[PDB]
This record gives C-alpha cells, sequence and structure tokens, in this order.
C-alpha cells in the first residue's frame, strides 16, 4: 500500500477498528471472491473487508 | 532616626538609584526584544494527511 505508515498512523490516531457494512448494488458480478492463499479454517476465503 | 529634637525619617535616593538602575536594565534587555520572523509552516490543519 503506497503511503503505508500514514494509514497505519491515521488509523493509529483514531484508535478505533469499529465497523459497519453498507450495501453496494454491484450489478452482474461475483461476490465474496475467493483465493487459496486466504484460508479461513478449512475452506479457502478473503479478507473480511474486502470484496 | 529618634533623637532629643524627636522623631524624623528621611530617604536615601542614592542607593534607591542603584536598585533602579539594576531593574531598569532588565527591562531594556526583554521589553522589545521581538525578532521579526514570518512563513512558518502551516501550524493547523483541517483534513487529515497522515
Amino acid at each position: 500500500v503506497p503511503d503505508y505508515a500514514s494509514l497505519r498512523s491515521l488509523v493509529a490516531s483514531s484508535g478505533t477498528l469499529e465497523f459497519n457494512n453498507e450495501s453496494f448494488n454491484w450489478a452482474g458480478v461475483t461476490q465474496n471472491g475467493t483465493s487459496s492463499s486466504c484460508r479461513r479454517g478449512s475452506n479457502s476465503s478473503f479478507f473480511s473487508r474486502l470484496n | 532616626h529618634q533623637n532629643s529634637e524627636g522623631r524624623g525619617q528621611a530617604a536615601d535616593l542614592k542607593s534607591t538609584q542603584a536598585a533602579i538602575d539594576q531593574i531598569n536594565g532588565k527591562l531594556n534587555r526583554l521589553i522589545g526584544k521581538t525578532n521579526e520572523k514570518f512563513h512558518q509552516i502551516e501550524k493547523e490543519f483541517s483534513e487529515v494527511e497522515g
């Protein structure tokens, strides 16, 4: 991620991972994409916050 | 002072002025010392830059 430290420092300063998820009518595309590198126990998965 | 002639009081300007000369003298080292400077970096911010 470009300017990594800035995100770290801006997220650190906030001091909260509070998170609400919204809805984006992603028309005609496959959500919940998956990769074998991001294992979540048995099955493969992906980052929890990204689609 | 108090003698047979009675009581009395008189100031000593010579040493009094010697105190003012040291005080007024430390004032002019501090009052009006200001050195001008300009275009310092922005010290306040509105957005999150990191």
